[PDB]
């Protein structure tokens, strides 16, 4: 009953009328984050409407910005291209900026084993679940968290009312409807 | 079930309430507290059913279906659906031929995303003042801002009013500049009967759930005039590795919403026009100016306060604004400001970090921006009121007339407005 | 997508249209062709979502949920959900203790189902005249209709107006008769602040999709004052082998609709009340009379034609009715007859076949009725018109005001009404 | 699978806004009838919101009314009670009034074989499908069809008359009548169930 389950959640959220990411009383994105924080053992989560958002958050969150370098030995062609667009070079002397896991229906049930690593930044790409482009950054580094949110226009900082300075920003805000589907998938596939 | 359905219908307001005591002074409000919610978007059975249709199709088909359907309506030759308005503006700029180190002239009054799209295109925002009536990029101030580094001009159809495309396109041809529209408020807005988004070499447009034409969360679309620009945009996506793709969930809501857009638009148009006509008879308020050739979409309805009335002698304009905000809010009309700070004075354009280390701002000569450079914009901010959700929502007659009664009520109490404004503390 | 969504909003009608030429004589109609559709039921997102909730539950649990929920609102101590209003009236009669051969006093003016429920209960309908203002069972009769076989009186809250419960209940106590309400139009109708369907020993109520409170197709509910009557109805179902059960699908739609009933009811009440007030000023029309203690549901809005106006001298009333029917229809107000013939003169009560071989009619007297017996009911039929969908739907102000203007327009052309009416050819 | 398909149909019909049995442009019930006529090779179909309705239609359609008798050999307890309520007696020497088949999810797929039979009146009960009480009478007998429609308040001939302003069947006299009109939403769900299970 996949088509039904997806249809029901969409119907549920549409009926509530709360389909804006920036609305008060939007609970779907928090619920999604809370589940992934429990499954992993990470203090902080940031939701994006693109894997690009999660990648930039991880890089900028560790001060890997234009002119800097990092270890791009595990990047696919797409992310190599993004790093180059950001103005970030390569060095094998440095550690990798993140660990990336592509989540699909094949491996969604085993998310607890996947998200239990010794990784500084865990990027979960949920794009292949088929609800739309979506990625979540998980970390214990608060600076990475704060800079990843600040990078988003109308991010956490903008909503709840000269500390962490924003530079270039993007709309990586995730659609609640999309978030609600992923949240349902996680619950349905035994991740509490 | 959890639903947003409003259980209390708006009663027809008594016109005698024009004579009533102000609610700020303990009077009965024009709009009761139970009648202050407006639902937006207008989610109907069609939207739910549409999800059950689109869920069965490949996600890419749903997205391209939406993009094609909306493109045909807008009449743009080419279109790319995106995850957001911001990203659509980025692709629009790049597609049109904006490159690293180029300057792009942009209004100082707009949402941050307009300017962040320029920076993402690795170009330098060059902020300009607005026309005091249209609130759009002033074409008279383009000769002052143009340099050898200028490549494009980026007008915003702010509030839903078309910018002066005739004057801006004239300037662009003379100076061999590209023209990039931000049509994020201007869904269904026309100039000479042509839709905003088809005038510039390219255009971006937010399709967020708070826009007159809403998709199911976050979304946008880029329009291109020539195939060359469309190709360059697609090339950039291939080369950059950015994933700016739209969700099918968002797209699906768009498909159904688009079938009812003309209906909702018609209500918006009649409502806003009636309000303009009614405000015209007041001493204190004037609705937004609309050139003959333009059709306003009325995403936001900006009202000019007559701060030059003799009752307001020696009262700062900003106190009149604050007083009227308080008074109107007590009556049940939520007149707030959309944008309090001009973009030059937002943190990103003060620190100018960009991608890091000041890129791409350091590619060109810096500019120290001062408040003196934007008098019309600042004049707007301290002498104007904005209705957003009130008139974006295609409200019923009783609600529309409730607004009319409110403004007429306040207009009868100009002396009392002056007194309240006087007693507001100085704000440095 | 197949949708009933109306794409054209109703514009505010010009007051000057009161002065316009009639549409029947080539004039512009008050309501354009494109504004003549009316949505009913009001199907919303909630209703679609409710189906997705209820489909997961056992069907009997959904039906029971609905029955219980609606029963508490109405305030009936016991309820049985049924497949139809007709069946609910049958169970109501049997439960209250109507037996084969008994006589039931019932108005000659109601829907066939009312009398057909009596025959189902194996009882003989005894038809009575109506009050000329309420159009309900006349209490002033009855005395002449009561018989040794008489067991019950069956008032219909016709159009949604409460019948004279106080008078009829008093008559029922004097003669030890049962009181069975037909509340099939009287959803949310009250007398002394109490809902129709709680007054009688039992009551039946249509819950079809064309009623103010609609379920999802065909449905009904029977109410009982005492457990004795409830048990007897349940026993009859067991003994008879009749399957009168409600569909969960119909019930589910009821569950969601019930959450929004008060809202739609409020709009109906205001709309109807305004039209009554407006018709009061007219020379030709009068809205329905409402006793002080009663609240009309306004399922149907019956209007009295003043056929005694001097212009109508020597013009049969039925011609005035037909003419005004044509005239109003051309303007875009679908005024029509609900019933044309009184139940006595419908084929079932002429042939008196019943279950076959004249059962159960041959248990009683000849029961030969003539038109002489029903002067008030026949007068009503000759001199009234009814709005059904117009005011059943909780229409927006623009539509309500279009109705008002239509009647005022026709009222200004009474001389033309007479001329048109006179030209109509003779009929039986 | 099933929950989605049921939800889709209901969503589709609700979206159309055509949920009254007596509405113009109501096409769900017509479709249900056509499939069952095609499957059974019977000329006439009549839909009911109850098995009781199909039973009464089959009986009265053959002038098996109050005071008459028929063969009740094959009746279960419920129908035996219904025949008694109608005032219809039993005789082993008379023919059976109809053949009844209870349709459920177990035998829905084999509807071709079930309904293709010599029986001159076939009653299909769809109540166990779980969309609500529903039955369909299938016959080549035009007179059973006409009388079965006539016993329904706002039956086919009442609808025809209430749209054309002319009696569509004068010779077919009504006696007692019932509301056995089926909800379009229920009929649509059953129509979908048929289409998805071969027939
Ligand atoms: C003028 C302008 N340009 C660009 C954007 C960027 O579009 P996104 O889809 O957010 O990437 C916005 C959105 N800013 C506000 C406007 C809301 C309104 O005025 O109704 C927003 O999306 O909340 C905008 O208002
Ligand atoms: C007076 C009366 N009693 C009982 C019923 C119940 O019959 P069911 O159809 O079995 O529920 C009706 C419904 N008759 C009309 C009423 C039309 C209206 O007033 O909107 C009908 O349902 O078409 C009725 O009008």
């Amino acid at each position: 009953e996949q088509l039904f389950q997806v249809s029901f959640v969409l119907a549920r959220v549409l009926t509530s009328g709360i389909i804006m990411s920036i609305e008060k009383n939007e609970n779907e994105l928090k619920g999604l984050e809370n589940i992934l924080k429990k499954t992993s053992s990470k203090q902080y989560a940031v939701t994006f409407n693109s894997i690009s958002g999660a990648v930039i958050g991880s890089l900028w969150g560790q001060d890997i910005v234009y002119g800097e370098a990092t270890n791009q030995q595990s990047l696919d062609e797409q992310q190599e291209k993004l790093f180059k667009w950001l103005g970030i070079g390569h060095s094998s002397l440095l550690p990798e900026p993140y660990t990336l896991h592509a989540i699909n229906w094949g491996n969604i049930s085993n998310l607890q084993k996947i998200t239990h690593e010794e990784a500084h930044v865990t990027l979960l790409d949920f794009t292949k679940l088929g609800f739309g482009p979506c990625a979540v950054l998980l970390t214990n580094n608060e600076t990475i968290y704060k800079k990843s949110e600040r990078l988003k226009i109308f991010g956490a900082f903008d909503l709840r009312t000269k500390e962490i300075k924003p530079g270039l920003q993007f709309n990586f805000r995730l659609s609640p409807l999309v978030g609600a589907c992923i949240k349902m998938a996680l619950i349905k596939m035994g991740l509490n | 079930m959890k639903t947003d359905f409003i259980m209390v219908p708006t009663a027809m307001p008594d016109e005698k309430m024009i004579n009533y005591q102000l609610a700020i002074d303990g009077g009965e409000p024009v709009i009761p507290k139970a009648n202050r919610k407006t639902i937006f978007p207008n989610i109907a059975k069609e939207d739910l059913f549409q999800m059950m249709i689109s869920v069965q199709k490949p996600e890419e088909m749903v997205v391209s279906e939406f993009a094609e359907k909306y493109r045909q309506r807008v009449g743009a030759p080419y279109a790319i659906p995106t995850a957001s308005g911001t990203s659509s503006l980025h692709l629009a700029l790049v597609g049109a031929g904006v490159k690293a180190g180029d300057e792009v002239i942009v209004p100082a009054f707009t949402f941050i995303a307009t300017a962040q799209a320029i920076v993402a295109a690795k170009a330098i925002p060059v902020f300009a003042d607005i026309d005091p009536q249209t609130y759009c990029l002033d074409p008279r101030q383009l000769d002052k801002k143009v340099t050898a580094r200028t490549k494009a001009v980026m007008p915003v159809h702010v509030h839903g009013l078309p910018a002066d495309i005739d004057a801006l396109a004239s300037f662009c041809r003379q100076h061999q500049l590209a023209l990039i529209e931000d049509a994020s408020h201007a869904h269904s807005a026309t100039l000479h009967g042509r839709y905003c988004g088809t005038f510039g070499d390219a255009a971006g447009q937010s399709l967020m759930a708070d826009k007159n034409f809403p998709l199911g969360g976050e979304a946008g679309i880029a329009f291109f005039k020539e195939r060359e620009s469309y190709d360059r945009a697609l090339a950039f996506l291939e080369e950059s590795g950015l994933d700016y793709r739209m969700s099918w969930v968002a797209a699906a809501f768009g498909i159904s919403q688009l079938d009812r857009l003309d209906y909702y638009d018609e209500i918006r148009q009649r409502n806003a026009q009636r309000l303009i006509d009614e405000l015209a008879t007041t001493r204190l308020f004037t609705g937004p100016m609309i050139p003959a050739a333009a059709k306003h979409s009325f995403n936001m309805f900006r009202i000019k306060i007559n701060t030059a009335l003799p009752e307001f002698k020696d009262i700062p304009e900003y106190k009149l604004k604050l007083a009227l905000q308080q008074i109107l809010n007590e009556e049940g009309v939520f007149a707030r400001e959309w944008q309090n700070t001009l973009l030059p004075f937002h943190l990103p354009f003060q620190n100018k970090k960009g991608f890091g280390k000041g890129y791409p701002f350091f590619l060109g000569d810096s500019q120290e921006y001062k408040h003196e450079h934007f008098p019309n914009a600042l004049q707007m901010l301290r002498s104007t009121l904005v209705l957003c959700r009130e008139l974006r929502s295609p409200v019923e007659y009783e609600k529309l007339h409730s607004y009319i009664i409110t403004f007429k009520k306040v207009d009868k109490n100009i002396q009392r407005v002056a007194e309240i404004a006087s007693q507001i503390d100085d704000v440095p």
